[PDB]
């Protein structure tokens, strides 16, 4: 269909993928660092969600270089994804409006 | 790293009685504590996970409770097969660590 | 009226609904988990607000699976709602501008 | 000038106003609640900034009903303001682009 | 090329610059304040990233006046940058869509 | 879970005097503490909520204070009807728990 809606859907699928690889790689990055808490997968996936929506309570966060790099990727992927949706909703609204007139 | 203190190291109870093993963490670990049973010459056996969640195949007599730094593994009406050593283990922070162990004597 | 403005209003009403059901379901999800703090309704509604605006101080957050799922829904509903408003403000601005010219 | 740019500027001035009244009203709301930390003005203004940008470290946050209500207003004013700017940047980009073609 | 895409790229380069000067100036601002933790550069750069994406776990944050001012600049630069990208994605989507029709 | 310690367990005061009951939490609970009065053979009665907020129907003589881990229930000029047991209860963290009780003696 319309490009904007395809880019949106694509971004959402990709986000779900970044959340899962992000959870996997965070645990992999953080185990081995004394004091780290981002070390079991169920809570890491939750950590990935709250990082992507940029909510960041946090209750958990990375302390190593690679966990932080993985964190930045999750952030960016979520901020970009949510931004692509807004943008598509604007495209849709601009079109229907030019019609309503 | 997280120190898990199990005291007393030996607990003596009368057949059928209520027993409670204690595990104290050096800092707060939510409910990330797990309990194992190791009988003489045996390998450890998971009894309770995440402080209070039951495991399949484990008698209903076994229960756990606590959150934060203080944890208890309880046995309702102890029996002979419960004679063993009991360990707690935390997974809240790296690295995982084990408590020193409590022996149950009847 | 204009579709964009209707979608906005609709999203706002829906957000208020997600904040209230979200507060109710969070307490329901979290009572029963030792150590949980998201357990009385007035503070849960406040928790719902700060999660939807993605501010996340956090001072409170869910520790169970269902409380976290409820958290993700509140996040998404707020991010989508606020995004729908931006998008409608863009639609409105694009139209008046094409006129000013 | 263009409506979008005026709405933006207006939103920015209004945000600066909400940040200052927000700091004042937060201290007023929170003094009197045992344990509250949002009680002197310099740190409250900083609290207001990090709430409006939705960063929320959190290091400080309201614990009373009125401080929280004041918090929600600051959040919304900042999210709306930043959203109005994005929207104006889109309007500007849409126009210059239709020209470049 | 297209103005929107140039403004985006420009904003991204500028953000990378604000993150690096921001890390440098935060350490400079915070050393000298008893209790401050934003005092070595590797963790300050990470702090800068999580502030710009507005995630704010938090694990670290400024306690001085100048560190906070530097914090506000990083926030604004990131919020503006990410907003400029959304806006450019909308411009791109609006154009291709008017074509698809 | 949160341990609430009320000590001493028995407080003796002279008619009309100022009395203060203490409740100490094992960890910080903001102002999520509530006070109850239970007279001999009676059911508990809410006296103060959220550490310092008054309740309708309760004499003005009753007041509460504190935040964090240390809490006090105060009685200005105690009288005979105040003879009872007094309990604190926390709602900051699950599960809710009660302190062990302080008896007022005149
Ligand atoms: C996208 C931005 C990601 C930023 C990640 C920062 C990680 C800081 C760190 O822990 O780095 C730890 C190491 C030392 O162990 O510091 C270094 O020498 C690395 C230079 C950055
Ligand atoms: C929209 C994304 C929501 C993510 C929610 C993650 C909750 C993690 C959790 O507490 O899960 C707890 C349980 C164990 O009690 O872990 C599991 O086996 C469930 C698999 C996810
Ligand atoms: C825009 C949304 C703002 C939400 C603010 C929630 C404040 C909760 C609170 O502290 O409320 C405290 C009081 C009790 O002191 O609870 C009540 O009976 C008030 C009902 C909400
Ligand atoms: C863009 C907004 C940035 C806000 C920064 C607030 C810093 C507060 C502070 O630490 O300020 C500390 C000083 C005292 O050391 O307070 C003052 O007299 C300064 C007046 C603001
Ligand atoms: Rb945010
Ligand atoms: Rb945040
Ligand atoms: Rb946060
Ligand atoms: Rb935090
Ligand atoms: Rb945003």
């Amino acid at each position: 269909s319309a490009l904007h809606w395809r880019a949106a859907g694509a971004a959402t699928v990709l986000l779900v993928i970044v959340l899962l690889a992000g959870s996997y790689l965070a645990v992999l990055a953080e185990r081995g660092a004394p004091g780290a808490q981002l070390i079991t997968y169920p809570r890491a996936l939750w950590w990935a969600c709250e990082t992507a929506t940029t909510v960041g309570y946090x209750d958990l966060y990375p302390v190593t270089l690679w966990g932080r790099l993985v964190a930045v990727v999750v952030m960016v992927a979520g901020i970009t994804s949510f931004g692509l949706v807004t943008a598509a909703l604007a495209t849709w609204f601009v079109g229907r409006e030019q019609e309503r007139r | 790293d997280i120190l898990l203190t199990q005291s007393p190291a030996i607990l003596s109870v009368s057949p059928g009685e209520r027993v409670s093993f204690s595990c104290r963490a050096s800092q707060s670990i939510g409910t990330d504590i797990h309990w194992y049973q190791q009988r003489t010459n045996g390998s450890p056996r998971l009894l309770i996970k995440y402080a209070s969640e039951s495991i399949s195949g484990i008698p209903s007599r076994f229960s756990g409770s606590g959150s934060g730094t203080d944890f208890t593994l309880s046995i309702n009406s102890v029996e002979s097969e419960d004679i063993a050593n009991y360990y707690c283990q935390q997974s809240n922070r790296w690295p995982f660590t084990f408590g020193s162990g409590t022996k149950l004597e009847i």
